[PDB]
């Protein structure tokens, strides 16, 4: 019980590491990179 | 002609409480019977706000007649308390000068008047008004007014002098805001009796004005006015303002049935307002509830850049005396150097200047580990195929992009070089191939080309040279003109910044919540020393 | 209606009411198949009905 | 099964084996304040959490 | 086969859609037609959907 | 208990014939069609 | 500029912070004509937005 849950969180703090398709798993490296005209499309990839 | 002033002493700048005071309606959608959360400039509850005065001493000995440029953030809540209608108008504009144009906001004796023009403003502007019964003098607001592209005038009224001592009776609030060229302004009214300070009190500003003024607004003063019973000595009585700086910050706002706004929330204020925030709800049952955090939004900004100074060579780059053949475009490097592309707003306009994996505006402030030029010419028809994912002559023959490219293409058309009859360098494209090229490859090879797999021994049947001359002569037209080409590949990698944009860098800021931009890897955070290897 | 307001919504953002723009008269608008229907039935292979 | 007034702990005996054979993934809650701000080695899941 | 007309003609838009020009070099079509007509330089932009 | 896990993985496989916002359910179709370039945008609709 | 800005001002423009008065090394006037002559290619050419 102890580890299911444990291995749960890690799992979720990993997911953030995905891109979901967006140009890159990070955040500030979407604003860093792009405008909000098209900053926008990928952060709502991240977002959902 | 203007007034002139003497004895005037400088403002006090006491500061009051906006204590709940200056909510206004955040954007023009209609909303009934919903809390909604928001993130806007507005002004924070109990904010500091800075009084200024309109008081004569005992006599003429001295006097306060506070109008101060005033400077103008990302908006101004502004108060006006007064007996006599003392507070008129604003001036708003960057220099205050005939050198820029400015907004002249008038509640003049009959009508509101606004006007934007270069204007000669007085060195103290203001009304003239006799006091008994005068609804009017003289203006001493400005000399002249150049240019004058917006004017708007409000339908006739009359202004009571309301001349008599004591309590301030009016309580005018106001906000103005400057976004997308437009100056808004809100404002509501309060009956008030009161000698000093701001009262406290909830107040919401309805929208008066959106006014397409499309000046840059930086600062703003008052316009006032001064009284005589002689039209001589004339003298500033009864009027204090106050002026409070808006800010981004979270409010949740409840809007009622008719869709006015009727209580509010700043959702930093208190811990009990971060958690009526996060339950959503005004109202919050007994218990424990986790908390999002609205307590610490960044404000200052560090910038760090590497100190490199020199600027990239984009005037040698872009402005040699000839350019490569598109068949054997040549790559360059580009590095321990600052690319500001505005030193070429001057010289070259670009007819094409498209970025990909980077917007073209962000890039005036990112970094990067390394940029190569591929430079070359072809017909302004062509630079059409200088994309990835492209087909044609060019980009099957001569220049492919990858499908991964980061980086930009720029072109320009260079009729009045490239395509020069005098003595001029030929350029040339490959036309025939067996096959097309990878990206970014380079096929400089000149021998006789079959459509049969064959050697040629030339001249024959079924052989043809590989090269076709473009045809700029300076009397075709600009689809068949020279365009030059530089493609400025990038890459972002966690490696030493080679090439760097303008950005001015600043001091470090540590144990605060900052944004922060290191080498264009920007974010916000808490910046401290580290254990870190 | 406040009197330049053009339409309402519900907290579903359903526009749920419509200001004629010629008579200014207020509509309300229902969606098209308001409430719930529901088909009893035997098998089919047993009746049509 | 009965607690131990010579011992500082007021769990019984059985219950003190009970505690020492299942091992906390943390060790226990208190990750405090400082404590993620460490080494490139103190790179921790609980620190990312 | 577009290759053919690279020696012949250069187009000022070649622009596909559904489909990508590259790709179109290795599909096959189950039938195809072509509009022909001349306009502006200036209306070509028109002429998409 | 039989019929519901029958009808579960049925309805899983047939949930493969769903466009999900793609031009196409096959993803051999958009991969046949498409450039890398915007396949992956289509790709990622039937992916997600 | 910020979005739907203007600015009409027409003071000499030093890249320097220093202001000039004209004719001076280092300051320019801010404004420059385009040359619509009827003899400009076709990017040269005014259009109006
Ligand atoms: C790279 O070089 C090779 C060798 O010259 C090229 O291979 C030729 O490709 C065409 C079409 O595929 C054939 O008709 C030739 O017979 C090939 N040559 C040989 C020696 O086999 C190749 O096309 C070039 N380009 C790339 C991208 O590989
Ligand atoms: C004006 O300034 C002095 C300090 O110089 C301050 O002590 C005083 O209270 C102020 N009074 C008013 C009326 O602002
Ligand atoms: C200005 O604001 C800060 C915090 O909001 C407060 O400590 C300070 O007292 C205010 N100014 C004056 C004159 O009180
Ligand atoms: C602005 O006003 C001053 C004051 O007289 C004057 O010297 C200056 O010439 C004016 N601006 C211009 C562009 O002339
Ligand atoms: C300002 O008020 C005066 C006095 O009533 C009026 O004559 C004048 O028309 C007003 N301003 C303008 C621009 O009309
Ligand atoms: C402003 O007005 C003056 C006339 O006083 C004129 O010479 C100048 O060209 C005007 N400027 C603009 C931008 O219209
Ligand atoms: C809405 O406005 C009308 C007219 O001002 C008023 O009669 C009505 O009571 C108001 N409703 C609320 C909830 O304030
Ligand atoms: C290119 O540079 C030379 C020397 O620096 C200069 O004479 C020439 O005017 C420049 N050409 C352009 C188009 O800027
Ligand atoms: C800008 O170009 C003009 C010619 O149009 C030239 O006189 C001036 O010196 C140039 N200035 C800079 C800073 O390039
Ligand atoms: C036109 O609009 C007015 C006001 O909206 C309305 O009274 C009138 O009935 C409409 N139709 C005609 C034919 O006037
Ligand atoms: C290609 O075009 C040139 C003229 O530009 C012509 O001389 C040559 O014969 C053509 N070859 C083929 C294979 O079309």
């Amino acid at each position: 019980v102890v580890n299911q849950n444990a291995q749960a969180l890690n799992t979720l703090v990993k997911q953030l590491s995905s891109n979901f398709g967006a140009i890159s798993s990070v955040l500030n490296d979407i604003l860093s990179r792009l405008d909000k005209v098209e900053a926008e499309v990928q952060i709502d990839r991240l977002i959902t | 002609t203007c007034g002139t002033l003497s004895n005037k002493s400088p403002p006090n700048m006491t500061q009051f409480s906006s204590s709940r005071r200056g909510v206004y309606y955040p954007d023009d959608i209609f909303r009934s019977d919903v809390l909604h959360l928001t993130q806007d400039y507005f002004l924070p509850f109990n904010s500091n706000v800075t009084r200024y005065l309109s008081l004569n001493s005992d006599s003429d000995r001295i006097v306060r007649f506070d109008n101060p440029i005033i400077p103008f953030g990302d908006g101004v809540y502004f108060a006006a308390t007064e007996k006599s209608n003392v507070i008129r108008g604003w001036i708003f504009g960057s220099t205050l000068d005939n050198t820029s144009q400015s907004a002249i906001i008038m509640n003049n004796s009959t009508h509101i008047v606004i006007r934007v023009c270069n204007f000669q403003l007085c060195d103290d502007p203001m009304f003239a008004v006799s006091r008994p019964t005068g609804q009017h003098y003289k203006t001493w607001i400005y000399t002249n007014a150049r240019n004058c592209t917006y004017e708007y005038v409000s339908k006739s009224f009359q202004l009571d002098v309301s001349e008599k001592p004591g309590n301030f009776k009016h309580l005018r609030e106001f906000v103005f805001k400057n976004v997308d060229g437009f100056l808004h302004v809100y404002s509501g009214y309060e009956p008030i009796d009161v000698a000093r300070g701001l009262p406290s009190g909830f107040s919401v500003l309805k929208p008066i004005f959106k006014l397409p003024l499309g000046i840059n607004i930086t600062n703003f003063r008052v316009i006032m006015t001064m009284f005589s019973p002689t039209t001589s000595n004339w003298g500033a009585e009864a009027a204090a303002y106050f002026v409070g700086y808006l800010k981004p910050t979270t409010f949740m706002l409840k809007f009622d049935e008719n869709g006015t706004i009727t209580d509010a929330v700043d959702c930093s204020q208190d811990p009990l307002s971060e958690l009526k925030c996060t339950v959503k709800s005004f109202n919050v049952e007994k218990g424990i509830y986790q908390t999002s955090n609205f307590r610490v939004s960044p404000t200052k900004e560090v910038v760090r850049f590497p100190n490199i100074t020199n600027l990239c060579p984009f005037g040698e780059v872009f402005n040699a005396t000839t350019f490569p053949s598109v068949y054997a475009w040549e790559r360059t490097r580009i590095s321990d150097c600052v690319a500001d592309y505005s030193v070429l707003y001057n010289s070259t306009s670009f007819s094409t200047f498209k970025c990909y994996g980077v917007s073209p505006t962000k890039l005036n402030d990112l970094c990067f580990s390394s940029v190569y030029a591929d430079s070359f010419v072809v017909k302004g028809d062509d630079v059409r195929q200088i994309a990835p994912g492209q087909t044609g002559v060019i980009a099957d023959y001569n220049y492919k992009l990858p499908d991964d490219f980061t980086g930009c293409v720029i072109a320009w058309n260079t009729a009045n070089l490239d395509a020069t009859s005098t003595g001029n360098y030929n350029y040339y494209y490959r036309s025939l191939r067996h096959g097309k090229l990878k990206p970014f490859e380079r096929d400089i090879s000149n021998v006789p080309f079959s459509p049969e797999g064959k050697p040629c021994t030339p001249p024959a049947f079924n052989c043809y040279r590989p090269l076709n001359t473009y045809g700029f002569n300076p009397t075709v037209g600009i689809g068949y003109q020279p365009y030059r080409v530089v493609v400025l590949s990038f890459e972002l990698l966690n490696a030493p910044a080679t090439v760097c944009g303008p950005k001015l860098s600043t001091e470090l800021v540590k144990n605060q919540c900052v944004n922060f931009n290191f080498n264009g890897l920007t974010g916000t955070g808490v910046l401290t020393d580290s254990s870190k290897r | 209606f406040q009197p330049f307001q053009q339409f309402g919504r519900d907290v579903s953002d359903f526009t749920d009411s419509v200001r004629d723009p010629k008579t200014l008269e207020i509509l309300d608008i229902s969606p098209c198949s308001f409430g719930g229907v529901s088909v009893i039935t035997p098998g089919t292979n047993t009746s049509s009905e | 099964i009965l607690p131990d007034p010579s011992k500082p702990t007021k769990r019984s005996f059985i219950e003190d084996l009970l505690f020492n054979k299942v091992t906390l993934a943390d060790a226990g809650f208190m990750k405090q304040y400082g404590e993620c701000l460490g080494d490139i080695s103190a790179r921790d899941l609980i620190c990312a959490q």
